[PDB]
């Protein structure tokens, strides 16, 4: 699996691919590693699937509970360790998570918290998770920019989700775009890597060894 | 957590107007053929059997278990004898909850159990729970060893529940007193000795017990000499 | 591994930190702060297992400062370093210890005197002129042991953290993505380079 | 052996036979290459090799050396079926201590033209490989006896394609190998 | 896999499912595991199918050599001796599981023999997955005073015992029958009671479903 | 443990120990606050000065409570709201809103006025 | 003491346009013995909701059993308003994660009607992650059967014939009847493949009209 | 496995069930146990199947290389030789023999090769997982010197009472009788012996 | 260990050898394995002495509660309390119990409790590592109602067996006689029993 | 870990290999050449267990020197690729494996074309334009997979490479102390920056 999340001048782009393995053996092309906790929070699994979604549609409904106590939307920083704290009160209990908690608030702006089962709390710019997540570095830190446009953030996500769709085995199906702006974030579609790898190949001519 | 002293199959089979269950009188420590009067099959009412292979002593638990159940179930009910009687599919889920929920205290009763009834509506009831909770129904069932060599004898007569109104009670007692002679011949851990149960929606329980595996077959060992060459 | 260095000069505390965070395979981070202030003269820093450190630091955070708005009154760094071990040496005792050692750099206005305390996961708490936690000492004593003066301003003690940090930059196999620096004295913690 | 990844499938049609493998060269999840063609021949004689990628490589080797000598002994190409009881010795000399391999043999017999395939003579379809069990599904459903070759292509290709499509490792284009008496036609894949 | 060994008054028939699996997976639905080691001697190996054919190949070209040397018709217990001395040298390490059954000058012969060396002589004998059913089926109807059809009537439905009951075996039954003073009658698919139903439509594509890039011709 | 309910409503629809805690405020030493627009004052009309402080105290360094009535039972209530508040900082990422606090005191009060066995 | 089994058994979801196909084969296993060929594992759980729950049998029931116990409390104390198969696929990741730390070793798919009326299914790992699907497979034969479906629904893989790889062949509405046609032929060959493949294929419907139940024989 | 030797006034008696097992199923149960390696040798074989019947065969091709070079071999020879391929494998090798013989100078005689591989002569032997169970009945009933008749009822209650609690131990009693007149085999079929 | 309990014409006879073994040391070899936990209701311990011994107090303590509250225990209550401590237990306790007493009404009973906590009421129990060799033994010369001389012979008999091939087993033979009269305690010496 | 890379340009290959060598807790050297020439036109590179490497290439230099004296004759590319393989893939089966992984980069003066081969300790041999062993590979493959042209001058390569290197000292947390960067072309082996 691949999930990136970074921030530039337009927010946060969040990126990920939709293959699931048992093995050898691909069980689905079409997961949905973006957990909408609310409209203006996004979560990503990269973990064992059912930890994240639970633990993340629980985080939603926490923040929930908070807005209505508080009259204010909760902070990233807040739902964070909300999950980080509960993540760690299950330390040595064998739950497996790896998560960007993704938003963009008024006080806090952009914001991407990277939160581990080990209890890890990590604030960044860019992030990159699962086993291409190394490829998808490759290609982000080679072609970050903050004032990226919003289309060629996109485009840089999608590319590197497919780099590491092209190299890790476990990393396909298709890749799912996500924009989170202050008023919440906007799904950018699903994007099939068959289609978008052979595109890239004749487009911009990479992948010359295949 | 392991077995101690042990039974060894049940074997089990619907017929037209009923439900044959048979199973042998040994429990076996090991390898030592140490208990020899152990019944296997337990009456519950005149419309049940309960036949237990595996741990003698959570056998003994079970039925227990079982007159325990059958008390309570007379208590405030003057129908107990009548339309409120247990029926076998009471028995049945009663004792695979207690599997069940043993199996995941980890703490499992080591048996595996038929349950063979006649429900009120004349209905054949057969069913099977293990020490996991597992549970299946077929027209023949049978434990351990009896798994597999019985039930192909067993199947031969009954293949399919179409054959079910096609089987008389003679064909399937014969066809069970067959399969625990072969088990005799095979199963180690047998006696020729063993119990038999016959629910039938007319006629009731028959409960035949201290039956005897007979016309066995072994003259023809004179012949066989050695293991290959000797003369 | 992380680095976490410390060296007490005459007039101040001086900790050093390294900025990377790794998971498995690769650098997230190379600007992690591997410390918080537990009041505005005391300072710890802490290496060891991921999410462990930060738990415990802040737990430890919230108590000291709840002791402060308690009291209105800052505890001294031996009474911080103590309150710290306490809480170290009940947590091997406890269903999942805390692997967090610690350096606690403190400057006791009532002495007018820095204080450096070294604490390991274990709980075991010394108070000494220079620090380290892992190998890093096993690269950087041998500087320290010879170079170190009690007399030390600042800045010689920051030229010396410099050449221990060469050292492992030449010697140790792991990129630590270099050290933040803290200086803790009588005007309170400030950042270093 | 499935540290390398990858399938071959053979199929029988009237008077043909297909061969088709893919092209992944892994070593685990990292892909290596896509170059890495698993069926080789030998005159006529066709094997794929799913498994270890050197010992693919070591064993056509060792098996160009034999059928060379054998030509230069009898005089004559090998046969499929010869050519599969040699393949059978050869891997069985290695009883302990084996090669990590599934051979797929596939030919025509120049004498009888009677189209041979073995992994034996199953003679409808054979499977080897990683996406074994895939194969197994798609061809059991696909396959019908005496394809004419250019139905057989499209059959055997659909049964790779789709079963290569569910197996993680194995993939990034695949190639086709129609057999005639008279004529052997290449075909790659594009794959998606 | 199932196999069966009878003996009857005149002979000796031994049986076979034809079900090859690699683990839950049928890997072949007609193996022949009925394997001649001579004319009058026949094999059938359960445990892994390598084992079994090499063993055979290699007892068979040195009873045929042996044949030869002598000027004699080979004997079973030769056959026997030879595996079980193999198979001890191995230590079980050779994973055949076989009934031999085959008729000489000295008559008709029944024997098992274990991966380890172990043999037995039996009337009736059954090995494999199966083995359990085939034998109920055995104990429940052999006879010493079998004829030829009887005894390939018990053989065959101790197989098909072994085909419904057994997930290991499946799909046909093979049999070879060997009388005293004849010529061994192997009878390839003499049942054939799990004939797959015709599909609910056929699955033929249109020519260019398949994306091509490119063709070449292959010279060989 | 002792259970006993000693808050409960007369027949007019009283609570009595609420009232007769009002009258303890009552009879407690004044508090004052007057809210401006940047800043809020609170103030106060052989004892030892150091050592009877103010008895405005905080509760963070943002947020400070004053009191009238029961000494001893306000001791209660601000260690809990300092409690609260550095629970707050810790596990979110903020120092409480002085609404939040309050209202935090007041639940702790009302509780105290609902539940079996206490004052 | 192992508190699991693997009693084999493979089953498979469809969502139509307006109808959902929840498939089972009917065989209980142990190990490579048959304890029954008519033991359903697909069961109407009310409110035109289908559910299977494969793997370990006793999980798998009594997962079902905790199910439709839910759905009566929630017909108890919502008048009985039908339960959507949105809020039952979230109900029962919240019953499965409930045993997160033992699960139910079981894989499990639900189908049934959208509240616009179209077909969904559901499928969740033996610890409650789930996902809707268009199709999913489970069981011991999911990797004989869903490739073909893959295949002959979306038509993954087949390009319109002319235009040499340019034009997908386009996706079009199957009936119930197709699809029924489609489960059947792949059990088939999954029974033929996979010795765990049962005896019988049950067919569960669910449409407008409510559950309709369909059974075909399978080999053995 | 249960088996037995007995010698007694005329000569030897070997006595074995026909039981073998492969865990719970009986793989055969009309085994035959007693093996000839010489005309007025045998061996009763408890252990390995393998093993017994590799070392029986060694023993019988060592000792007609013997009869044929040096005459008729002794019981003691016969003995020395299944402790020299015992011993020498012991590691390997899972063998408890009982070997037992005729001649007309010793008369019987019984030697017992447990595991190991030390060799004990005996007036008896017992042997096999049944053994165990009939310790205490054979040292109350073996008397030195019985006939035949005596001997076999000896045998044949013996064996019984092995088979009723050894689950390893069934099926028809067979025994070789060793004497000056030759070599009769017995069978006794569980009717005859569960009546005792 | 060996130990028996046997029913006869007047009542019950318990036996035990004397034996305690620590590996091959034998820590006590004068041994009483004979506990009563009430006036007739004894039992022999087998198994771990620790457990046996604690197990035997809780049932003495149980069964003096069910004198003073419900009048005196028959062996058969007294056999359930057993089990219910063996069976609850079963994990931790590695205890084989005989239980053995005398009534008017029931006479001698014999109850059986092998590992496990299964309970078999027997005519008669052998028990203990040393019941193994007498197994045949005791089945050919039991018979009911033999009289009390007859009974004590056959222990002594059986038992001598079981010391003579277990390690395990060994020095006096103890017995306890269950009757109508009353209980009485016997006692032979190995000068005794190994001449039989 | 080592990292050896290559590039096989139009002109030329590109070998550049990691100059660390640590044994246990420390840098014993930062200068290591992990590469020896098999023949004027034949450079190979190496990575593996400590000591393996370096006996296993002076072996096949040894060789492959006797078979050029031999004949008085350059082996192409593809024959020392086949060579070292066939050595590999027996290691396999021998008593003690050669833990070794090569890169060998040859210019073929019989075609005029640049050469790269990647061999495994296995024995896996694969014709690349561009190859990596172990987790270099991991972090440089998308930059190459993104900008490599077969085409690229050798100046080209040489940037690509530093893009590769630049991103394995970003990510990777070993310090590998930098390349040694080797070219073969048409007038043979040179070292540069």
């Amino acid at each position: 699996t691949t999930t990136l999340a970074f921030r530039f001048q337009g927010g946060i782009i969040v990126a990920v691919d939709s293959r699931a393995t048992a093995g050898n053996w691909v069980a689905s092309q079409t997961v949905k590693k973006v957990i909408e906790i609310n409209p203006f929070l996004l979560g990503t699994m990269a973990g064992g699937a059912a930890d994240c979604q639970f633990w993340e549609t629980w985080l939603g409904s926490q923040c929930r509970l908070h807005e209505l106590r508080e009259k204010e939307r909760i902070s990233v920083a807040a739902a964070s360790k909300i999950l980080s704290n509960l993540v760690y009160q299950y330390k040595g209990a064998g739950l497996s998570m790896g998560t960007m908690i993704c938003g963009y608030t008024r006080k806090e702006g952009p914001t991407i918290y990277y939160v581990d089962s080990d209890g890890t709390r990590l604030k960044g710019d860019i992030f990159c998770v699962g086993s291409g997540q190394t490829f998808a570095y490759g290609v982000l830190d080679s072609n970050y920019k903050w004032d990226l446009s919003v289309e060629d953030a996109l485009y840089l996500g999608k590319r590197s989700i497919l780099a590491a769709a092209h190299r890790d085995a476990y990393s396909g199906g298709s890749v799912n775009l996500y924009h989170v702006t202050e008023d919440g974030w906007i799904y950018h579609g699903n994007h099939d890597v068959g289609e978008l790898f052979w595109k890239v190949k004749e487009e911009e001519g990479s992948f010359n060894n295949v | 957590q392991q077995p101690i002293v042990t039974g060894t199959s049940v074997i089990s089979m619907k017929y037209d107007n009923g439900v044959i269950i048979a199973a042998d009188n040994l429990g076996s420590y090991g390898s030592l053929l140490r208990f020899n009067g152990v019944e296997r099959l337990i009456p519950v009412g005149d419309n049940t059997v309960v036949g237990i292979s595996g741990d003698i002593s959570d056998m003994q638990h079970i039925e227990r278990l079982l007159k325990d159940l059958v008390t309570e179930n007379a208590y405030d009910n003057p129908l107990a004898d009548a339309e409120e009687a247990l029926e076998p599919s009471y028995i049945f889920e009663y004792l695979a909850t207690v599997m069940y929920q043993r199996r995941s205290k980890m703490n499992p009763l080591w048996n595996a159990i038929i349950v063979a009834g006649v429900q009120s509506n004349g209905d054949q009831f057969l069913r099977y729970v293990n020490l996991l909770g597992v549970t299946y129904s077929s027209p023949t069932l049978a434990t351990g060893f009896g798994a597999h060599m019985a039930n192909p004898l067993l199947r031969k007569v009954v293949d399919r529940e179409s054959d079910i109104p096609k089987t008389t009670v003679q064909v399937a007692e014969e066809a069970i007193v067959n399969a625990m002679r072969v088990l005799y011949y095979r199963d180690a851990r047998s006696s020729r000795n063993f119990s038999l149960a016959i629910i039938d929606k007319n006629t009731g329980l028959t409960f035949k017990k201290n039956l005897q595996v007979e016309n066995m077959k072994w003259d023809f060992a004179k012949d066989i000499k050695g293991y290959g060459t000797q003369k | 591994m992380d680095i976490i260095l410390g060296i007490r000069v005459q007039d101040s505390v001086i900790l050093a930190s390294s900025k990377a965070v790794t998971r498995g395979i690769s650098v997230l981070k190379d600007s992690d702060d591997k410390t918080r202030q537990l009041s505005p003269h005391t300072l710890m820093s802490f290496a060891g297992e991921a999410g462990d450190t930060v738990q415990f630091a802040e737990y430890i955070q919230a108590n000291i400062q709840l002791y402060s708005i308690r009291e209105d009154y800052e505890l001294s760094p031996q009474a911080v370093s103590s309150f710290v071990r306490q809480e170290l040496a009940k947590s091997i005792r406890s269903r999942r210890p805390y692997q967090v050692n610690v350096l606690i750099g403190g400057y006791d206005k009532k002495k007018n005197k820095p204080e450096l305390y070294q604490i390991d996961y274990l709980g075991t708490k010394v108070e000494l002129p220079y620090g380290a936690h892992g190998y890093s000492g096993f690269y950087t004593f041998s500087l320290l042991d010879h170079h170190y003066r009690p007399d030390m301003t600042t800045e010689e003690g920051l030229d010396l953290l410099k050449l221990c940090v060469q050292e492992l930059e030449k010697r140790m196999p792991m990129d630590f993505k270099g050290v933040i620096v803290k200086i803790v004295d009588k005007d309170g913690i400030r950042q270093v380079d | 052996s499935s540290i390398n990844g990858g399938i071959v499938v053979a199929m029988t049609g009237k008077d043909c036979v297909a061969i088709a493998c893919d092209l992944r060269l892994g070593s685990q999840s990292l892909g290596v290459s896509n170059k890495f063609e698993k069926i080789f021949h030998y005159g006529h004689v066709f094997l794929g090799i799913t498994g270890l990628a050197t010992d693919v490589t070591t064993l056509n080797e060792m098996f160009r050396y034999k059928t060379n000598l054998y030509k230069l002994k009898e005089e004559r190409a090998i046969e499929p079926e010869t050519f599969t009881q040699l393949v059978s010795s050869s891997l069985y000399e290695r009883r302990f201590g084996p090669y990590f391999v599934g051979p797929v043999v596939a030919g025509i017999n120049s004498k009888s033209g009677k189209p041979f395939i073995a992994g034996d003579e199953a003679k409808d379809f054979i499977v080897s490989g990683t996406a074994s069990d895939q194969l197994f599904g798609m061809c059991e459903s696909l396959y019908e006896p005496n394809l004419e070759p250019e139905d057989l292509f499209e059959t055997i290709s659909q049964a790779l394609l789709n079963a290569a499509d569910r197996d993680a490792l194995s993939g990034w284009g695949a190639v086709v190998y129609i057999i005639k008496k008279d004529e052997v036609v290449k075909r790659y894949l594009k794959m998606r | 896999t199932t196999i069966v060994g009878v003996k009857f008054n005149n002979g000796v028939v031994i049986a076979a499912d034809t079900r090859s699996t690699q683990g839950p997976i049928v890997a072949d639905k007609n193996c022949a595991k009925l394997h001649r080691i001579s004319p009058k001697i026949w094999c059938a190996g359960a445990g892994t199918a390598a084992d079994t054919e090499a063993v055979t190949q290699l007892i068979g070209s040195n009873i045929e050599l042996h044949s030869l040397y002598t000027s004699r018709e080979p004997r079973v217990v030769s056959a026997l001796q030879m595996l079980k001395q193999h198979l001890f040298k191995y230590q079980g390490h050779i994973g055949a599981y076989l009934i031999v059954a085959g008729v000489d000058p000295t008559g008709s012969h029944l024997f098992s023999i274990h991966a380890h060396g172990s043999t037995d002589v039996g009337y009736y004998l059954s090995l494999g997955s199966g083995s359990l059913a085939a034998m109920a089926v055995l104990e429940s109807h052999w006879k010493q005073d079998l004829t030829k059809e009887e005894a390939i009537k018990l053989a065959s439905d101790a197989i098909q015992a072994g085909i419904w009951n057994d997930l290991g075996s499946g799909s046909n039954v093979d049999v070879c029958v060997m009388e005293i003073g004849k010529d061994a009658e192997y009878l390839r698919n003499y049942l054939t009671p799990n004939v797959r139903e015709e599909k609910q439509k056929s699955y033929k594509f249109p020519r260019g479903t398949t994306a091509v890039l490119k063709e070449s011709i292959v010279n060989i | 443990g002792y259970d006993r309910a000693l808050s409960i409503f007369s027949p007019d629809g009283h609570i009595f120990q609420v009232e007769y805690a009002l009258e303890a405020v009552k009879r407690g030493t004044c508090a004052v606050g007057v809210k401006g627009k940047n800043c809020v004052v609170l103030g106060c009309e052989l004892q030892d000065t150091r050592i009877t402080p103010s008895k405005v105290s905080k509760i963070d360094s943002h947020v400070v409570l004053s009191f009238s009535g029961l000494n001893a039972d306000s001791r209660i209530l601000i260690e809990k709201a300092r409690v609260e508040a550095q629970s707050h900082r810790l596990t979110l990422e903020d120092p409480v809103t002085v609404e939040y606090l309050t209202r935090y005191v007041a639940g702790v009060q009302q509780r105290y006025t609902q539940s079996g066995g206490v004052r | 003491f192992n508190p699991y089994g693997d009693n084999g058994g493979t089953i498979l979801g469809i969502a139509g346009e307006d109808f959902a196909v929840l498939a089972g084969d009917t065989r209980n296993i142990t190990d490579y013995s048959i304890n029954s060929r008519y033991e359903p594992k697909v069961f109407d759980c009310g409110d035109n909701i289908v559910m299977s729950a494969n793997g370990f049998a006793a999980d798998g029931d009594a997962l079902v059993k905790r199910f439709k116990n839910s759905v009566k409390w929630y017909h108890f104390d919502h008048n009985d308003k039908k339960l959507s198969i949105n809020s039952a696929a979230r109900n029962i990741q919240h019953l499965l994660y409930g045993k997160r730390f033992f699960p139910y070793y079981v894989h499990t798919i639900i189908a049934g009607l959208d509240e616009d009326g179209k077909g969904a299914v559901y499928s969740f790992d033996p610890v409650g992650s789930y996902e809707r699907e268009q199709c999913r497979a489970g069981g011991a034969a999911a990797s004989l059967i869903m490739p073909f479906l893959d295949n002959q629904v979306n038509f993954k893989n087949q390009y319109e014939p002319g235009t040499n790889g340019k034009v997908k062949k386009p996706l079009k509405y199957l009936s119930v009847e197709e699809v029924i046609k489609l489960v059947r032929d792949s059990f088939t060959s999954a029974t033929e493949r996979h010795i765990q493949v049962g005896d019988g294929l049950e067919i569960l419907i669910v449409t407008k009209d409510g559950v309709r139940k369909e059974f075909y024989e399978l080999k053995r | 496995t249960s088996i037995m030797a007995v010698t007694f006034k005329d000569g030897v008696i070997l006595g074995a069930d026909s039981r073998t097992t492969t865990g719970a199923y009986i793989a055969n149960r009309v085994t035959d146990k007693l093996t000839r390696v010489h005309d007025k040798i045998w061996c009763c074989r408890s252990g390995s199947a393998a093993d017994t019947q590799a070392i029986a065969d060694i023993v019988q091709y060592h000792l007609e290389l013997y009869t044929s070079q040096y005459g008729t071999p002794s019981t003691e020879t016969a003995a020395s030789v299944f402790k020299e391929l015992c011993y020498e494998n012991k590691d390997n090798l899972t063998a408890g023999i009982i070997v037992a013989g005729y001649d007309d100078k010793n008369k019987g005689e019984v030697y017992t090769i447990p595991l190991g591989g030390s060799v004990h002569k005996l007036p008896y032997a017992i042997a096999g997982s049944g053994s165990t169970f009939i310790y205490g009945y054979c040292d109350k009933n073996f008397r030195e010197n019985m006939s035949k008749e005596e001997t076999v009822d000896f045998i044949k209650h013996s064996l019984s009472q092995a088979i009723k609690w050894d689950g390893s131990s069934g099926g028809v009693i067979r025994m070789v009788v060793l004497t000056a007149a030759g070599v009769e085999r017995l069978i006794f079929y569980p009717d005859e012996y569960e009546q005792l």
